[PDB]
């Protein structure tokens, strides 16, 4: 009842797992088949521990004992043994080879046998690295004991240093071990005295006997600087600084700077950082001197390896040099951020300047420069291509706050980071890149923990964390208007976006920025009226494009900022923005069409800026009435949307749909000479032009002049609406000429749908607004789309003529719904239940839940209670109105269980059936069957019943009698009922004879099957007219007869798998031929050749139909 | 000289791309050393496209190797062919993204990744005339998932005039026992849907079940997989190593079998399907071959090529065999009043005719379909993601790391969205 | 590598470690520097050759953002909870079951510091327990340590245990 600890458990889970194999290797070996298989799996249980090896450290005991008790056996085979070195591999792979290698045996009994073993071992063996590379670790483990091999004494130090030797220049992974086996065994005191300089002599010649241009000699080179970097490590003072400048002078020829290998310059800096270090004690030195101006040198690599290591060399090599050569050290490092230099020296001189921090070799002397020189680093971008560079120098710079931050007291580091705290906030918001949003966040975080007393730190802190930063467009709109709330954090934000990131490469900086400084505007009126929007005015004549594509943005959403603040007091615009202001926005469409720059790609941007601030501007009533820069913009707003095909189809949607935008604003803001009327003028010029380009044989310009007629207002449509309807009208329907354009039916019904939206109701006035005159009219229009079923080489295109329908459709009844309910008629509401319960329906997953979406607002609606829903008691059922938010219709798992209970009431079961017959067959095999697992369980319960199984079979023969010559329903259908006359759902009506629903069905098969040269449609009806076998009476003799007819088929196919098709139907059912005429009849389908000439066809088909009695 | 450049990332693609590069430099004549020792001049002609010719015409590969722990780079370094790579082209860490995206995305990954981008930069650079790239990696691991999706933005902000390939690696659960393999995978196709050209979807669903059914074998292993694979990418790859009428390099064929931006994805196929070891049993015909590659037995992906309809095909015969001969059985194939009348072959198909046959057979036949039953597998992995994602099951794994639950919304919806496409160009066709 | 690389060289050289002590009580608080030796202070400690990393918070309102950042992570977390405070129990508990989440691995270690005991009612080791949902945790290595103002008196195994535990795991040279 003090202390108590919680339940632990074994961090390995598969203990008795690994065991089980580790103890049936000795009947594993032999097989690729039990050998593939349980490496294989040793290798997936290995995985599971790669981030946190140190867990089965208490497991490096067993597994090891288990393995070495096999390998030092005489009896037991090679591959067995090649297989434990195999597995041994894997351990040391996740754990390491400076840890678990201190475990094995390492007496005096264990230097000849290994010696031997590794002996027979042939380096021409790729199906065995493993045991060499293991062999090779092993036998360098042995050599640290202090035992003479004297006593064990051609010699044994002549056996070991020639194979150790050997692998210095093979190209396998064995060449790293080779390495520690030279460092470990010629570091040893009984061999550093009779074997240290012949290596070295070695070393020295290969490393000048070598060139980079063959491969061998590089690996031999690699190898040679290893060995050497190894020893130089392994090796005291007192034995290596003798041979420490011969070295270095035959390392300088190698010209390692200068060739095209990262991996031998990575060694050489690593080589000579080791060597400047030998010297100084633990400079004078002549080598530590041009040690120094070496690793410098390397800090300008073009490659994020070296610079780390020569970073390392240049912080280590400081903290032994005394401080009267430091400062030149730190000085240089000073000099790498000249502006004559590539980002590299940047990078290489941010790590150097955190290696000093970090290892306290700096005074606060240089703080003075450090604080300018990561201010710069923060903002360094440059042009370079489709890109630009900039991400490593910054993340290096916030590395570089973080370590100093950490390192010296809070009173050392006051200054700075009271001068760094403007610099961190911005970077960490308003950056492109989310890894160093996250670095400077965590920076700014450690600085303010450290320093405790900060002005305003919590605040940021809890407002961004690590993962509120990760989302950079919360970042530009949510974190920026937070911070901008205090006074010390507004002015640098907003001149860091108008300088740095309105003038971006990329488009979504620029309109992140613009939409933020939307928000930034509102906490400052007078600095951003009378400081920055002069800039950004003057920015808009310059030969960047993109810079003034952010600067048009810029003022365009300042003056909306400037609209709202002054409505919010009830002031014009005037008031803050002077005339200098007005006259200089005025003057921008003149400029740009004055200079010709709506030409080539870039015109695009140009325009969408120009009608951003078009929109921008209308939307806050400017003094722009009567002048001609009106009538500039209208004609700039027709050009648009008379040139969109020009305009690639990936930006494409978003100019016309800005244009429209604009569009409506500038007329409802200018187009008014008195409220209640408008310019007659100004409106009969835009209705004649409108009218005529609706009919322009470009699609495009039809579309954008549709969806500029749908944006237009209410009184402007005043006086002249049922012209516009009628013209809306006539290019909704489709002509023999106009037959792929689903996109002008679209846009047509939209327009149509917003003008009905904007117009509203209005009772005897059918030019004002729409009224019981013309509703009729519209409802007509609107539903002559619903059959649409545009079939070209885009797929079924109709669906967006379809869709569209719809939504006119519904926002028609729920506007009339609220305004004079008496316009909806009970026919008209009956007929769109109806078709929008079809779309419910339908083979594709997407466009049956925007329909069933569309079902379910229309039916639950009561405000008020919409007329005419047929079934309304019955249909609230099936739909509860809790289970809106819970049912997936994109689903078809969960669309058809529930759509095919509408069947069962006798109105919602013509529409429901087409739609559920196209669906239960077709081509998507998911589909199909959950169509027919959820057909057969509604039949449940109408099949013992023959009047309603009657009234299914008649609308269903009613419905294929309606679709004949129609190959969009009549494939589908037939595969259907087959699909049911195969379940044996009416074997009630096969006690009759000439069953009716057999009779006409057949009828109307081969009526459908004459001259079918879709041999899907000759299969469908052959594979139908086997099912109709069950029906007895005339019905079986005239399948008989239509089935013998195509067994002498123009196609060869098919007199085939007729054949084939009538040895299964004859099988299947009973009662058809006579059991000694059976026998004759399969032996002749089993010994007839109906891919053969049509000459013993006929006759074999003649002996059949003489057989069963059927007349020819 | 039109250059690609090959990239290997993870262990299922750094295990494919080592026997890949073993396979081709069997048919290029080139040795473990490097020299060339062939008996044709039909090699040589369009070595450049994958080599690089140095002193002492030794031909170099230019492919870039990468993983996030050191086991794979330790494999190739010692096989058959490891010293015919470039030393320096080997780049990898020493932990791995333990089968989590952010793991080898948004954290491990992001590091290495400017390190792989020096790397593409220098290869690139030797090239006199750059066209695309390749990549070859799983979508069932975490550094295979993530770290190679980085690479293609990367390589599409910094070069999106060049051309972007890929063969992806969908799971199964018959193979990997892995729980959060939906994850990974949606979490991948949400990233190269929206920048890439062409991709070749191989199931490790099919391989299996080829190898298990039609091979017979009892425990089938990696080896049998990776045996087809190899072959397919080898018979896919035949028009861009080999001269040819049909001259039709990476660009012409994305121009030609994509086009539409979003459906880009493939079906490759191979045929005829052996095990390791015994393959030269008898020499097949033409009409053999005709009827053996449409059948769905031998297709990588499990689905069904009939249900649905055919967009682009192709066809690369390979062994001795003149064009004359492959135009008189593809037209009785297209033609109703014959006897070798097919439904389930395709109509338009651009055929093409090599010399050289492949390494095993004296005849064989690729197939590069397009069509619209690859959707089965899109739905299949979309119910296997909503499985877990209702209870949000393992769900706070990836959260913590930075990811968020908006950009798995997007990936449905985008997937949803591709599905939908797929379904809607099933009835395509002039009328 | 590179930066990560750098990163665990330092944190297995150095031995350095990081600590999220968080509580309802401040005089708690204070009696365990006194042994190692909304706010937020950071202050680096050295006790048994361990450069631990006191990162003390004031409110837990904010605690997700002071659970890990770019460069390093939390690793322990000792929560400071009052035994005669029955009231404000279900915040700590909500805390505790939010924050500290299920891995695939193993998570930090927590310590629940009990001060004031000897008060009347006070809750016994198991009671405080059950009153947490401590059982439910799994990941996670768990220790109730009770203190006393009147003996004072049973803090050093706890300690020892949380040090052992913390430096066992990724610590290994020795
Ligand atoms: N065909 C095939 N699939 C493989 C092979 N090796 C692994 N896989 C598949 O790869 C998936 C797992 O990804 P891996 O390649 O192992 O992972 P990784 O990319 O290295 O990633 P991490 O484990 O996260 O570091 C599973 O679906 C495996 O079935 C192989 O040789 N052949
Ligand atoms: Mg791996």
């Amino acid at each position: 009842e003090t202390l108590a600890f919680g339940a632990a458990l074994e961090a390995f889970g598969e203990s008795a797992e690994t065991r089980a194999l580790l103890g049936r290797l000795r009947e594993v070996h032999g097989g690729g088949a039990e050998r593939e298989v349980a490496l294989e799996r040793f290798r997936v249980i290995m995985d599971k521990y790669q981030e946190q090896p140190h867990l089965l450290d208490p497991h490096l005991e067993w597994m090891m004992n288990l393995l070495l008790d096999i390998v030092q056996d005489q009896t037991s085979p090679a591959s067995l043994v090649h297989l434990a070195f195999k597995f041994l591999y894997i351990i040391t792979k996740v754990r390491g080879y400076k840890t678990f290698l201190r475990l094995f045996p390492h007496e005096v009994a264990d230097v000849e046998p290994v010696l031997d073993l590794v002996t027979i071992q042939n380096p021409k063996d790729h199906e065995a690295w493993e045991t060499r590379y293991m062999l090779l670790l092993w036998l360098s483990v042995t050599c640290l004991i202090p035992f003479d091999f004297s006593r064990l004494d051609m010699s044994i130090m002549d056996r070991i240093l020639q194979i150790a030797e050997s692998y210095l220049i093979v190209s396998d992974k064995a060449r790293d071990a080779a390495a520690v086996l030279v460092s470990r065994f010629i570091t040893r005191p009984d061999v550093k005295q009779s074997k240290m300089a012949e290596f070295l002599d070695w070393s020295l010649c290969n490393l000048a006997r070598s060139s980079f241009q063959t491969m061998q000699g590089v690996i031999t080179m690699d190898g040679t600087l290893q060995a050497l970097a190894q020893i130089f490590k392994h090796g005291k003072r007192e034995d290596c600084l003798p041979y420490a400048a011969t070295v270095l002078r035959c390392l300088d020829g190698c010209r390692l700077p200068e060739s095209n290998q990262t991996l031998l310059r990575k060694l050489g800096v690593k080589l000579v950082q080791r060597l400047g270090l030998t010297f100084l004690k633990p400079d004078v030195p002549e080598g530590v001197e041009r040690v120094i101006e070496q690793l410098l040198v390397g800090l300008k690599d073009k490659d994020t390896v070296v610079r780390w290591s020569a970073a390392k060399g240049i912080g280590r090599m400081a903290g032994r040099l005394p401080r009267a050569l430091a400062d030149d050290v730190v000085g240089s490092v000073l000099d790498c951020f000249s502006f004559q230099e590539t980002d590299k020296a940047w990078h290489g001189g941010c790590l150097a300047l955190a290696e000093l921090g970090r290892r306290g070799l700096l005074l606060p002397s240089r703080l003075v420069d450090v604080v300018a020189v990561i201010l710069k680093a923060l903002t360094y971008d440059e042009k370079r291509g489709a890109c630009s560079v900039g991400t490593n120098v910054r993340d290096a710079a916030c590395y570089v706050c973080w370590a100093f931050a950490r390192a010296y007291e809070p009173q050392e580091l006051k200054p700075f980071v009271t001068a760094i705290s403007s610099a961190l906030v911005i970077a960490a918001v308003f950056d492109r890149d989310i890894n160093c949003r996250r670095a400077a966040s965590a920076a700014f975080q450690e600085n303010v923990g450290r320093q405790g007393t900060f002005p305003h730190g919590i605040d940021i802190l809890t407002t961004a964390d690590y993962f509120a930063v990760g989302n950079r467009s919360n970042c530009f709109l949510v974190i920026s208007v937070f911070i901008a709330g205090f006074p010390e954090y507004t002015q640098p934000m907003i001149d860091h976006l108008v300088t740095m990131k309105i003038s971006h490469w990329d488009g979504v900086i620029r309109e992140l920025a613009a939409r933020a400084l939307h928000n930034l505007a509102q906490q400052a009126p007078e600095f951003s009226a009378t400081q920055v929007f002069p800039r950004l005015l003057s920015m808009t004549l310059s030969p960047d494009l993109h810079m003034r594509h952010g600067s048009i943005l810029a003022c365009a959403e300042v003056a909306y900022a400037l609209y709202k603040l002054a409505a919010q007091e009830n002031r014009p615009v005037t008031d803050h923005l002077d005339e200098q202001a007005v006259q200089g926005l005025k003057q921008i469409h003149q400029q740009l069409y004055d200079r010709q720059l709506y030409r080539g790609l870039g015109g695009q941007l140009m325009r969408q800026a120009v009608c951003v601030l078009i929109e921008k501007l209308s939307l806050s009533k400017m003094p722009f009435r009567g002048d001609t820069v009106i009538d500039g913009w209208q004609w700039l707003i027709n050009d648009t949307l008379r040139h969109l095909h020009l305009i690639s189809s990936h930006s494409r949607q978003q100019m016309k749909d800005a244009a429209v935008s604009a569009l409506a604003a500038l007329c409802s803001e200018y187009y008014m000479k008195e409220p209640g009327e408008a310019d007659p003028a100004i409106q009969e010029e835009l209705i004649t032009q409108y009218l005529a380009e609706l009919r322009n044989p470009e699609e495009m310009t039809r579309c954008g002049f549709s969806l500029a007629l749908g944006a237009l207002p209410g009184f402007l449509l005043k006086g002249r609406l049922q012209q516009v309807l009628t013209g809306l009208r006539a290019v909704t329907h489709t002509s023999p000429e106009d037959v792929s354009f689903a996109e002008s039916r679209r846009d047509g019904l939209k327009a149509i749908a917003r003008i009905c939206q904007t117009v509203g109701v209005k009772a005897g006035a059918p030019d004002e607004a729409v009224c019981g005159e013309n509703v009729s009219q519209i409802y007509c229009a609107l539903l002559g789309c619903m059959d649409d079923y545009t079939t070209d080489s885009r797929g079924d295109v109709g669906t967006w003529v379809r869709k569209a329908a719809m939504t006119s459709l519904m926002d028609l009844t729920l506007l009339l719904a609220r305004s004079q309910p008496e316009l909806i008629e009970a026919h008209t509401c009956e007929r769109i239940m109806c078709c929008v319960a079809q779309q419910a329906s339908e083979k594709i997953d997407r466009f049956r839940a925007h329909a069933a979406s569309v079902f379910l607002t229309l039916l639950h609606f009561d405000s008020p209670p919409i007329p005419h829903v047929p079934h309304r008691g019955e249909l609230e059922k099936l739909f509860p109105r809790s289970d809106v938010a819970s049912v997936n219709w994109s689903a078809p798992s969960q669309a058809f269980p529930r759509i095919t209970q509408l069947l069962g009431l006798p109105t919602y079961r013509y529409h429901v059936l087409l739609g559920l017959v196209v669906s239960l067959g077709g081509l998507t095999e998911s589909t199909i069957r959950h169509s027919t697992q959820s057909l057969f369980e509604y039949m449940k319960g109408i099949q013992s019943d023959p009047q309603a199984l009657g009234s299914f079979s008649g609308t269903l023969l009613q419905i294929f009698e309606d679709n004949l010559l129609n190959e969009r329903v009549s494939v589908p259908l037939l595969k259907t009922l087959d699909h049911v006359l195969t379940h044996g759902c009416f074997d009630i009506f096969t006690t009759e004879e000439d069953h009716p629903f057999a009779v006409k069905l057949l009828a109307l098969c081969k009526k459908e099957i004459k001259n079918s040269k879709d041999i899907q449609k000759l299969l469908s009806g052959i594979a139908v007219f086997c099912e109709m076998v069950q029906f007895p009476g005339d019905v079986r003799r005239q399948a008989l007869l239509q089935l013998c007819l195509l067994l002498c088929h123009r196609f060869p196919l098919i007199r085939k798998t007729t054949a084939s098709q009538v040895y299964e139907t004859l099988l299947t059912y009973s009662d058809v031929v006579g059991a000694d005429v059976l026998d004759e009849v399969v032996t002749v389908l089993s010994d007839t050749a109906w891919d053969a000439e049509l000459a013993v066809v006929r006759e074999q088909r003649n002996r059949l139909c003489d057989l069963l009695g059927v007349p020819r | 000289m039109r250059e690609i450049v090959h990239i290997q990332a993870g262990q299922c693609g750094n295990q494919i791309g080592a026997k890949f590069w073993e396979v081709i430099s069997d048919e290029h004549g080139i040795d473990p050393t490097g020299t060339y020792h062939g008996d044709s001049d039909l090699q040589l002609d369009r070595i450049s496209v994958y080599y690089n010719e140095a002193t002492g015409g030794k031909y170099v590969p230019r492919a870039i190797l990468v993983d996030l722990e050191p086991g794979t780079m330790d494999s190739v370094r010692s096989g058959p062919f490891g010293q015919i790579f470039r030393p320096d082209n080997f780049v990898f860490g020493q932990s791995g993204a333990g089968n989590n995206w952010a793991k080898g995305h948004y954290t491990e990954g992001a590091e290495l990744v400017d390190s792989v981008l020096d790397v593409v930069r220098k290869e690139a650079e030797s090239c006199d005339c750059l066209q695309g790239f390749q990549l070859t990696h799983s979508l069932g691991g975490g550094t295979g998932s993530g770290m190679g999706t980085l690479l293609i933005s990367k390589i599409r902000e910094e070069y999106p005039d060049r051309i972007m390939n890929t063969f992806s690696v969908v799971p199964s659960p018959k193979v990997s026992d892995t729980v959060v393999e939906p994850y990974n995978a949606t979490l991948s196709v949400h990233q190269l849907v929206e920048n890439t050209d062409e991709t070749y979807c191989i199931d490790n669903e099919a391989l299996y079940d080829i190898c298990f059914r039609t091979l017979k074998l009892t425990t089938p292993t990696y080896g049998d997989l990776n045996h087809l694979v190899s072959a397919t990418m080898s018979g896919v790859t035949t028009c861009l190593r080999f001269p040819g009428q049909l001259n039709a390099d990476l660009r012409k064929l994305a121009v030609n079998m994509v086009p539409f931006p979003r459906l880009h994805f493939f079906m490759p196929g191979f045929a005829p399907l052996t095990s390791r070891g015994s393959q030269q049993y008898r020499a097949l015909t033409v009409p053999e071959l005709t009827q053996q590659v449409f059948d769905a037995k031998n297709m990588m992906a499990a689905c069904d090529p009939r249900h649905g309809r055919y967009l682009t095909v192709a066809a690369v015969f390979r062994g001795r065999m003149s064009m004359k001969e492959v135009d008189e059985q593809m037209l009785n194939v297209q033609n109703k009043n014959s006897s070798y009348f097919v439904e389930w072959i395709p109509n338009n198909v651009k055929t093409a005719v090599c010399d050289i046959p492949p390494r095993g057979l004296k005849m064989a036949v690729t197939f590069i379909g397009n069509s619209t039953a690859i959707q089965e597998l899109f739905k299949r992995i979309s119910e296997q993601f909503t499985a877990m994602f209702r209870r949000k099951a393992f769900l706070h794994w990836y959260t913590g790391e930075g990811m968020d639950e908006m950009e798995f919304t997007e990936a449905e919806s985008n997937m949803n969205d591709l599905v939908s496409e797929y379904q809607q160009y099933q009835d395509a066709t002039a009328e | 590598m590179g930066l990560l690389t750098i990163l665990k060289k330092m944190k297995q050289k150095e031995r350095e470690l990081r600590l999220l002590m968080l509580g309802l009580d401040n005089a708690g608080k204070t009696t365990i520097l006194k042994k190692f030796n909304l706010g937020f202070n950071i202050k680096t400690l050295e006790h048994r050759g361990f450069k631990l990393n006191i990162w003390d918070v004031g409110g837990q309102k904010s605690l997700r953002s002071y659970w890990r950042n770019y460069f390093e992570s939390t690793d322990g977390l000792i929560w400071v909870v009052d035994s005669a405070d029955r009231q404000r129990m279900q915040d700590c508990q909500r805390e505790l079951q939010s924050l500290l989440v299920e891995e695939r691995l193993a998570g930090a270690t927590l310590l629940i510091f009990a001060n004031k005991q000897d008060l009347p009612g006070a809750l016994s080791s198991n009671a405080i327990r059950e009153v947490l949902e401590l059982d439910s945790i799994r990941s996670h290595h768990w220790c109730i340590q009770g203190c006393s103002a009147v003996t004072g008196e049973n803090l050093l195994p706890g300690i020892d245990w949380l040090l052992d535990d913390i430096s066992s795991r990724i610590f290994t040279a020795d």
